[PDB]
């Protein structure tokens, strides 16, 4: 049986439920090397999740699906045990292990839901090799349609709004917005950008590079200075690590703050996402379900001393760095998806099919 | 058999006099049991004649107590069941194309609906744990047995303060808070004259509701409008813990006697004296929460924004049954 | 030029196509066999699942075969359909399309190998080739097909084109 | 039909019948053009319908005309026509078209009979500009034996407020013109605001006459409900985000500046009144994805 990754520090009072994991104690410490109880692709995936090597939502989903493809490839079957139920029976443990390494984000929820629905719905009347190859082809069809073609459809939808001269704003290493801006600057629309970034994971530098390598004008500034640049900003183009069942866009921990300061400066705030991330649950406030990273990465090297150098000793100092944050559906003015430029509050009525 | 006649008449009499039975789910279950009785003890062979029959009782009921939307929309839903099964079997005119097969199917569908209707508290209760993150201060109001079940289920794995206003016309918040504290929730009774002073210190506002209209706007036990208006001034997220049958398809100002005025004796008891000659005392029991203060209905299917509620009409009630 | 011997496709004849744009009335499809036949395949009633078509561009670009129904050479429009076509017709159209693509690639190699840089030159070359080929048996575009089939003995008995010598060598080197 | 007697058919359909809406006029013209086309090819006719939409919207570029054109264009073909001779399938086209025209014709009375149950008597309807939909809902409100005051604006370009005032006092309803600039003043004493919307963009907002947005925001401030009446030949797939994004083909309807329409958000709107029913302004989008399918 796979162990339980032990927490690190003391979760803040309002987080007696969200675990606080560190990076140093990778769960692999208590597992064999010729990985026996689980499949080696699964432990490799969990281990490059833990060390924080696979960041974005689409990237996490793609890597997870490659892992599942591997698992299916080396799947075999116990005698007189139908593959239909048994594959899910053996895929739940790897999902719990990944949840231990780093809690399954929304994209992974949707992906594993799709794959489990597909496994349960393939008839027991198939040969091993044929069922496996069909499963792999279906996973590949998923990756092509839900997340690769969706990027093209979303770029074609978004290009009809990005006027000339307007300084679109972004946030964080969001694969879809970088793709949109590349594909809409290699079209002709001359604009600018103003990236907004957020410690402790300066995940803004990714989109900053991936943009300036493509000739786009840019500008970089940390998230607390947002309320400074917004007088000039003429759109906003956030990301979404989910869309909950009521339009409230879950994201990195700065998106709600940006949407709020944006509406307060009165600039349109058009989050763009793909139809697969739209989840089924719904949450209103930013605390019922989140993620808490290794807080020890907050400590910033100022002067000669990291100001939070020792952190555990002060029993009245408790750290947190939320990873997820919910912007409400009254600050969103657009949700661009392949199924249309749907508006904010009417995501569940129209994307639950 | 005239037994159905006497049963229906006793029912509407109880509805006019005083709530029977008390629990809203129990009234919906009773309405459905009666409606099933109609589909086993009357003369019909068509579907159109049965729709006229059901409308001929539903008009009487929804005009008995204009604030009993439970029985009204339950009749609407059995009408939708008739429409659906007749259309799927035979098929805009309804003809007596076929017979008892239809009635057996109707009884089966009503049994399924009634089974979904009797196990809804437990659904929302299992849906609680995801919402009540520990160390909240959940502000309810009044006494809504769904909200009490919700909270004393969620507090079996977490801990959170629970403010509870009491409805001042006649205090039932007291009994809710007593039932809560008998489960150890650290609750705080108070009169709802102080919904705005003790709101800044509230995290999430969990209110029941008597009836959800088709704007999302609801009709809930009084003083909940001002609670919602405060909890939107302080932009806390509302949670309207209402099962799916507390859902009438009317529209806000498409109903007269929206409220339900009760004997002004409770507001200014008769013992008062002479000054009861020149004072018009009003005791509105139900108040009209507009739909833009609410955030998240918690129905037996899951959470839903108000802007999804209209779709539920299109999936529960026929568009030509919004007049019963 | 054209894949089939005809200069314009004929009525009630299955072909293959690649879609170009979905819209209100129907889905345009570019049959790449008779000079880009832009036929707007009919949208059905339940085929109007474009309501929630997951990434509609998933179908905007592909290769699907349809059968012509009504055609007019006044606006150059060739209405197609894909409703009541049988899998025998489907596989036959696929085999005809494979042979036609082979013949078209051979003809294009002949054109780009014969200094036929002018479009009319490729037109005349491919038309002469396809005429002399598929007119000797009244078979639809089976010149290169029969050539590559009987290429174990003699694939160039229809070599009455007394112009280029690289055509014969290319045919015998590719079919071998 | 060489697009010259077509535009004249349209203009004569307008001049002859002055009351009927613009979009329904354009759709009647397009259906007449469907019949008298002299072409037996379907994809050669879809392009014909598009060219016809263009030559209509060229002269009277109201959002209604283009909205109705696309709606027509799409609704004439639903079932598998299975083009055989392009004549019987064209008969299916034509019957669906005449059915569509039936629905477009009765939509207005549907709106009235569904909406005038919201003007609680002894209130003060405030309206912006002349639009037969609000006029008919008031007509079949005072026909239901009610009474209410109605303030009407001016809408300075073409003072359709005065015309509405005339045709509304023609019914013994107390009417009042009031400076459009003063929409902020009398907004204190108007228990609700009714405006007929000549365009319903996807998110729920409306593209209406110039004075609509300021009225919507004033009536949102003082918490007066902003009821909008607009029907199913006016659903537009557009989606602006600021009054600069409503396309220039609509903002002037002709070819120191001043437009002739403007956008109103789906938050400032209380309830849309469509022939599909009464819609929380977030229902416009699902109904548009649905209606359009």
């Amino acid at each position: 049986q796979v162990p339980t990754r032990k927490d690190y520090g003391s979760k803040v009072s309002l987080f007696s439920h969200l675990p606080q994991y560190s990076r140093q104690n990778s769960l692999t410490q208590f597992m064999s090397i010729p990985s026996s109880v689980i499949h080696p692709a699964m432990v490799r995936l969990g281990l490059q999740y833990s060390q924080g090597l696979v960041s974005g939502s689409n990237a996490r989903c793609i890597a997870l699906l490659r892992a599942l493809q591997q698992v299916i490839q080396d799947y075999t079957t116990p005698p007189n045990e139908e593959l239909s139920r048994d594959l899910v029976n053996k895929l739940k443990p790897y999902m719990s292990f990944l949840t231990q390494c780093r809690p399954l984000s929304a994209s992974m929820h949707n992906a594993i839901k799709f794959l489990n629905k597909e496994i349960t719905s393939v008839g027991s009347s198939k040969r091993e090799e044929e069922a496996k190859s069909e499963l792999r082809a279906a996973i590949d069809r998923y990756v092509q349609e839900k997340i690769v073609l969706a990027a093209q459809a979303i770029s074609r939808f978004a290009y009809q709004k990005i006027s000339n001269g307007d300084v679109i704003l972004v946030y964080g290493c969001s694969s879809l917005v970088s793709r949109i801006l590349q594909e809409a600057w290699t079209e002709g629309r001359r604009f600018r950008v103003v990236v907004v970034d957020s410690r402790p994971w300066l995940e803004g530098r990714h989109t900053l590079r991936s943009l300036v390598h493509a000739g786009v004008p840019a500008s970089y500034l940390l998230i607390p200075a947002a309320s400074y640049v917004l007088p000039e900003v003429s759109k906003v183009l956030l990301g979404a690590h989910a869309l909950l069942a009521n339009g409230s866009v879950m994201s990195r921990v700065g998106t709600a703050q940006l949407a709020l300061v944006a509406r307060a400066h009165n600039v349109p705030v058009l989050v763009c996402c793909e139809t697969y991330k739209f989840c089924e649950r719904v949450q209103t406030d930013a605390f019922v379900s989140n993620e808490l990273d290794d807080p020890d990465d907050l400590q910033c090297k100022r002067g000669e001393h990291v100001a939070l150098a020792n952190w555990q000793n002060h029993a009245s100092l408790r750290l947190l760095n939320l990873v997820y944050d919910v912007t409400p559906p009254e600050l969103v003015d657009l949700v661009i998806t392949e199924l249309g430029m749907i508006p904010c509050s009417s995501v569940p009525v129209v994307l639950r099919v | 058999g005239s037994e159905l006649s006497e049963r229906i008449e006793s029912f509407v009499e109880t509805l006019k006099r005083g709530g029977g039975p008390r629990s809203s789910e129990e009234m919906a279950r009773e309405t459905l049991g009666l409606l099933r009785q109609i589909i086993t003890d009357h003369r019909w062979s068509n579907a159109g004649e049965l729709m006229e029959l059901i409308r001929r009782e539903g008009r009487r009921m929804t005009a008995a107590q204009p604030s009993e939307t439970t029985v009204g929309n339950m009749v609407r839903r059995v009408l939708k069941i008739i429409r659906e099964e007749y259309g799927r079997l035979h098929g805009n005119e309804d003809f007596s194309f076929h017979y008892a097969q239809l009635q057996s199917n109707i009884i089966e569908a009503i049994n399924e609906l009634l089974v979904e209707l009797e196990g809804t508290m437990e659904n929302i209760a299992a849906q609680a744990l995801e919402h009540i993150h520990s160390n909240e201060v959940i502000m309810t109001i009044g006494f809504s047995r769904t909200v009490e079940a919700f909270l004393k289920e969620a507090a079996r794995k977490r801990k959170f303060h629970v403010i509870v206003a009491e409805c001042a016309p006649f205090c039932q918040g007291h009994e809710m808070a007593v039932n809560l504290s008998k489960a150890g929730i650290e609750t705080t009774v108070m009169t709802d004259a102080a919904i705005f002073a003790v709101m800044s210190r509230v995290n999430k506002v969990i209110i029941g509701t008597k009836t959800i209209l088709a704007n999302g706007a609801l009709r809930a036990v009084t003083g909940t409008h001002t609670l919602a208006l405060a909890a939107k001034h302080h932009s806390t997220p509302l949670i309207v813990c209402a099962p799916m049958f507390k859902l009438s398809p009317q529209f806000p100002n498409e109903e007269d006697s929206f409220h339900k005025f009760v004997a002004p004796e409770e507001v200014l008891p008769f013992t008062e004296g002479d000054i009861l000659e020149k004072v018009s005392v009003h005791c509105p029991v139900f108040d009209y929460v507009p739909p833009e203060l609410i955030t998240l209905f918690i129905s037996n299917i899951g959470g839903n924004a108000p802007s999804y509620i209209y779709r539920l009409m299109s999936e529960l009630y026929h568009p030509d049954d919004h007049v019963l | 030029c054209r894949f089939y011997q005809h200069k314009f496709p004929e009525v009630e004849d299955v072909v293959m196509v690649n879609v170009r744009s979905i819209a209100e009335m129907g889905a345009y499809v570019s049959l790449l066999e008779y000079n880009n036949i832009e036929g707007m395949i009919l949208l059905s009633e339940l085929s109007r699942r474009r309501i929630r078509s997951i990434n509609k561009l998933i179908r905007i670009g592909r290769n699907e075969c349809v059968v012509v129904i009504r055609v007019d050479k006044e606006k150059g429009y060739i209405d197609l359909s894909k409703r009541r076509v049988s899998p025998e017709e489907a596989i036959k159209c696929e085999d005809k399309f494979t042979k036609s693509k082979t013949v078209y690639s051979i003809l294009r190699h002949v054109a780009e190998v014969l200094e036929y840089t002018k479009d009319e030159q490729l037109e005349s070359l491919f038309q002469r080739t396809a005429w002399v080929f598929d007119d000797k048996y009244k078979r639809p575009g089976y010149g290169a097909y029969d050539a590559f089939k009987h290429a174990v003995s003699d694939p160039s008995i229809l070599d009455s084109l007394d112009l280029n010598e690289d055509e014969r060598e290319v045919l015998i080197n590719n079919i071998n | 039909m060489d697009d010259k007697e077509l535009i004249e058919y349209f203009k004569s359909q307008m001049k002859e019948d002055p009351d009927m809406a613009s979009a329904v006029a354009a759709i009647r013209t397009l259906l007449e053009f469907l019949k008298r086309d002299k072409g037996e090819t379907i994809q050669g006719l879809r392009a014909n319908l598009t060219s016809a939409i263009e030559t209509l919207c060229g002269v009277d570029s109201s959002v209604a005309v283009s909205s109705g054109g696309e709606l027509f264009l799409r609704f004439i073909s639903l079932a598998s026509l299975e083009y055989s001779d392009y004549s019987k399938c064209k008969k299916i086209m034509i019957e669906r078209g005449e059915l569509f025209l039936r629905r477009i014709s009765l939509s207005r009375n549907k709106i009235a009979d569904l909406c005038h149950t919201f003007i609680k008597d002894g209130a003060t309807i405030l309206t912006h500009a002349y639009s037969r939909v609000v006029l008919r809902v008031l007509e079949a409100a005072v026909a239901a034996k009610k009474r209410f005051s109605v303030y009407v604006t001016e809408s300075q370009p073409d003072l359709s407020g005065k015309k509405m005032a005339k045709a509304l006092c023609h019914l013994n309803v107390p009417v009042t013109v009031v400076l459009d600039a003063a929409v902020g003043y009398i907004m204190e004493k108007a228990d609700l605001v009714i405006v007929g919307a000549e365009g319903v963009v996807e998110n729920g907002g409306i593209i209406n006459k110039i004075g609509t947005n300021q009225m919507a925001v004033c009536a949102k401030a003082q918490n007066k409900p902003f009821y909008v009446v607009a029907e199913s030949f006016k659903f537009v797939r557009l989606f602006p985000l600021n009054q600069q994004d409503v396309p220039d083909k609509f903002k002037y309807k002709a070819d120191e500046e001043h437009p002739w329409v403007d956008y109103t958000a789906p938050s400032l709107i209380t309830l849309l009144f469509t022939d599909l029913g009464v819609l929380t302004p977030s229902a416009v989008s699902d109904e548009l994805i649905k209606l359009y399918l």
